[PDB]
Order: C-alpha cells, then sequence, then structure tokens
RNA sequence: AUGCGCAGAUACCGGGAGGAACGCCGAUGGCGAAGGCAGCCACCUGGUCCACCCGUGACGCUGAGGCGCGAAAGCGUGGGGAGCAAACCGGAUUAGAUACCCGGGUAGUCCACGCCCUAAACGAUGCGCGCUAGGUCUCUGGGUCUCCUGGGGGCCGAAGCUAACGCGU
C-alpha cells in the first residue's frame, strides 16, 4: 500500500510552510501517489473494475483541484505539474 | 513487513530423527523467506477430529513471525512441497478480541 | 456359514421403498432385505408395512448366522424409517443403538427439477 | 435452555486453537449454534464463525457428526 | 411403464479420479453506482463511517454528447465436462398431448480470452442541498455509557401530500 511514512514524506516535500496538511498542492501530490499505486495495480489486474471506478474518480478530483489552482495563481500552477509531471 | 502465525500439522508417526528433521527443514524455508520467529508453541500430538491423510492424530506446529508480506504466499507454498507436511494455515496476527469480563 | 454374533443394520428409507442391510461389525454385508424382496410391487414397497416386513425378514435372515445384537445407522427420511426401527427392537435381535447419518451435501450438486421447486 | 456465553469466562474469540471453549459452540451434530443458543452478539457471532472454521480446516473441529439415538 | 440389474445392479464398507457448489453460522444482517457480492487463507486494490477541529479557502451542484461498467440467455477461439438440462430420443397421460409426470440426452451451464448490451436492469420512485413531531426494532462508530450523539437498515405513523392505495427526517 501507502505507509504513513510514505505518505509523511509526501506531505513535506510539498507543504507551502511548516505544517500545512491540506493545501491545494499536498492534495494534488497525495492524489498523485494513489492514481499511481492505482494504475499499476489495474495494469496487472485488467478485470478489477470495481477499483477502476474509484481510478476515475480520483482522476476527477485531481483535475478538478488542478483547474482551481489554474485560475488563482497560473503561477504554482505550472510549478506543481512540473514538479509532478502531468496534465501536457 | 508484517506479523504472521505459520500452523503447521505435521505426520504422528515419526521419530526424534525424521522429525527433528522436517522442523529443521522448516527452520531453513522460514528464514530463506525472510521470517524471523518471535514465540513458538510445538503441542505435538493431538487427536483430530476427523482423519487428515487416513490418519486419526496429527502433529502440531506453531511459529509466529514476522516476514515480507509479499513473500508470505511463496513461502508457505514451498513450506508445504514435503509429505509429512499434512497442513500449511498462515494466517495474519491478531488483537485478542475477547468475550465476559 | 460363519459366526457374526453382532454387527450393523442400515436403514435405507426413501419415499419409494425401504432396503435394510445388515452387515458385520465392518460393514460387509451379511444379508439384506427390501419391499420388493417381500412380495410387494412398486408403490405398495414404500408403506410403513412393507418397511416392518423387510426388516423382519432381514433381521431373521440374518438371525440364522447367528446374529444378536446390532448397532442402527438410519438414512433418509421416508413413509417407512421408523417402523423399520421398531421391527428390529421387536425382532429379538438386541438394538444397542440408533444413529441417523442420512448424506447431506455442504451446499454441492444442482438438483433435479423435482426437487428445485422452491426457487 | 442454558445461553453458552453464560458458562464462561473471558475467552478469546478469535483463538482458533482452544478447542476446549471452541467446540463448546457447536451442536451435537457438530454444527455452528445460532445466537438464539450461544447468548452472543452480532459482531462477536461474525468472528465466532470465522474462527471455527478456521480450527475446522487444521483438524482440530468436526465439519458434521451423526446424530445419536433418533 | 420406458430404464437399469445374474457381464451380479440396488443397499453396505475401503481406495481413487474428477467437475461444480459452498451446509450450519445466516438474520427481519452487511457491502457495492448499478448489474451484483457468501467455505477458508494470503497478497494486490475500491468505497465508506466515526472522533480530533489541525490544514486549504467556495476549490461547489448537476451534467447534452463522449468514455467506462452492466444479470440471464446468446456469439467466436481454445479448454473443461461431475451434476443439471433447451433441442432431441423414449415411457406414461389424454378425445389429441408437438405439455404438464417418468427414463435417457446434445448445446449450454464451468474456465480463459474476445463479442453481445438486453431485462419486472424495480423502491416500477434521477442526482444534490436546506427545512418540517415523535415511538419502536436493528447494523455499525464515538461519549461523561439510565442513556446521549453520528452514519446505515426496518416498521408505526405529527404536520402535510395523494384519485385513491399509500407516502411520511
Amino acid at each position: 500500500p501507502i505507509t504513513k511514512e510514505e505518505k509523511q514524506k509526501v506531505i513535506q516535500e510539498f507543504a507551502r510552510f511548516p505544517g500545512d496538511t491540506g493545501s491545494t498542492e499536498v492534495q494534488v501530490a497525495l492524489l498523485t501517489l494513489r492514481i499511481n499505486r492505482l494504475s499499476e495495480h489495474l495494469k496487472v489486474h485488467k478485470k478489477d473494475h470495481h477499483s477502476h471506478r474509484g481510478l476515475l474518480m480520483m482522476v476527477g478530483q485531481r483535475r478538478r483541484l488542478l483547474r482551481y489552482l489554474q485560475r488563482e495563481d497560473p503561477e504554482r500552477y505550472r510549478a506543481l505539474i512540473e514538479k509532478l509531471g502531468i496534465r501536457g | 513487513m508484517r506479523r504472521y502465525e505459520v500452523n503447521i500439522v505435521l505426520n504422528p508417526n515419526l521419530d526424534q530423527s525424521q522429525l527433528a528433521l522436517e522442523k529443521e527443514i522448516i527452520q531453513r524455508a522460514l528464514e530463506n523467506y525472510g521470517a524471523r520467529v518471535e514465540k513458538v508453541e510445538e503441542l505435538g500430538l493431538r487427536r483430530l477430529a476427523y482423519p487428515i491423510a487416513k490418519d486419526p492424530q496429527g502433529y502440531f506446529l506453531w511459529y509466529q513471525v514476522e516476514m515480507p508480506e509479499d513473500r508470505v504466499n511463496d513461502l508457505a507454498r514451498e513450506l508445504r512441497i514435503r509429505d509429512n507436511v499434512r497442513r500449511v494455515m498462515v494466517v495474519k496476527s491478531q488483537e485478542p478480541f475477547l468475550a465476559n469480563a | 456359514k460363519r459366526q457374526v454374533a453382532s454387527g450393523r443394520a442400515y436403514i435405507h428409507a426413501s419415499y419409494n421403498n425401504t432396503i435394510v442391510t445388515i452387515t458385520d461389525p465392518d460393514g460387509n454385508p451379511i444379508t439384506w432385505s427390501s419391499g420388493g424382496v417381500i412380495g410387494y410391487k412398486g408403490s405398495r414397497k414404500g408403506t410403513p408395512y412393507a418397511a416392518q416386513l423387510a426388516a423382519l425378514d432381514a433381521a431373521k435372515k440374518a438371525m440364522a448366522y447367528g446374529m444378536q445384537s446390532v448397532d442402527v445407522i438410519v438414512r433418509g427420511t421416508g413413509a417407512g424409517r421408523e417402523q423399520a426401527i421398531r421391527a428390529l427392537q421387536a425382532s429379538g435381535l438386541q438394538v444397542k443403538s440408533i444413529v441417523d447419518d442420512t448424506p447431506v451435501p455442504h451446499n454441492g450438486c444442482r438438483p433435479k427439477k423435482k426437487f428445485r421447486k422452491a426457487s | 435452555k442454558a445461553k453458552v456465553k453464560a458458562t464462561l469466562g473471558e475467552f478469546d474469540l478469535r483463538d482458533y486453537r482452544n478447542v476446549e471453549v471452541l467446540k463448546r459452540f457447536l451442536s451435537e451434530t457438530g454444527k455452528i449454534l445460532p445466537r438464539r443458543r450461544t447468548g452472543l452478539s452480532a459482531k462477536e457471532q461474525r468472528i465466532l464463525a470465522k474462527t471455527i472454521k478456521r480450527a475446522r480446516i487444521l483438524g482440530l473441529l468436526p465439519f458434521t457428526e451423526k446424530l445419536v439415538r433418533k
């Protein structure tokens, strides 16, 4: 899965400041871990459609957050996709 | 890497040598797969509630172990290629839920 | 023929017939009987009375081998279960102990339309 | 009747080796007893059914018995 | 009655092979968006509920088209094949019986991969949010644990609604 220290690594890695757990960039990073792990799972378990529905939803929730950032701060919006390597 | 309970039921007709040969064949496999061993409990001879491999009884091993989760299947796979190995039942360890006081 | 002091009486009690087999302590048949083995034919072989005749026939045939007591093992639920049992008790031939061991799948094969009507 | 919970003190109903306790939860035909009879709660009985089954696979408990004196 | 049985069947005991389905637990129970999901074990993975009140700062709702999922039966390729069973082959029944009952039986039911895209796919009730008495049973959290307080499942039913039947936090 995804361990507390794995998560915590990624939170720190992205947090806008010390103690930030809920920023738009933290959220988008945490989502991306999940999507990536989940994507790996599904390339091997092609049949597991119930999970693939989870995936569609995460991806949705990602794209929505990104649209938000992109509109509030086209700058850190660009920072986040460089760092993550996605949406384009 | 998480904590499990390895159950083995062994053939009940073994002299100290054939018996402790199996065991060392087991401790081998166990190590070889990543399992350090917390507690143990050799309860050996117990009377089965139904005949297993034609036999009215079976010999009971019980390790408690930590090991890498992804090997746990592959271990018990191997663990049971032996003939005097009659059951391998490996179970994720668990908080002891209780009733009555 | 061999002496078998005691052994086993199997009642196979179906809706359509009752058969009784009597075996030595190891379950090898000694003698048997049934509704057909007595005079009856078809429908009557069911009937509690057929059961009686058959149990009695099987017992008397078996006392011939000097058999004197038996364990009973019943299988099925069928018009003649208990007559077959009461018959062995009343046959002389001492009944040591009755067990029901009717088989039952732990959910297994699809049954015939006949025994499925509960959908 | 009596309730099979009312006959015991603390027992780990996740302990699939304790045949002496675990066994008191089966019928004479060796079938998992209803809660009507066990006097456990839903949650508990769920964990019991799970542990008994384990015991069974291990050979320490019956799947069935023959009913005596029918 | 067809049928099976003296090439010894039925019943009974021992050994083996195989396929399919999981008794009791089992619920008026639970999970999932639906279809749907039930022996046990591991691993991979989806959703969701509670407490803390810590982070972001309206980032929300819905959703034409698109894309994905979608019971059964059916289609293709390759396996499998125990039991069941359209068709079909017989036996009865009948005024007749291309049926109901009985004995057989192929496709199919099972697996893998690719199709099909349907249904009484039903709560015959689209999705979200706010508001408007209560009682009682229940699953699952939390608390100061008579109870109080979330989230599910039920029934009775304030106000109200309804052609009525009913519906009714």
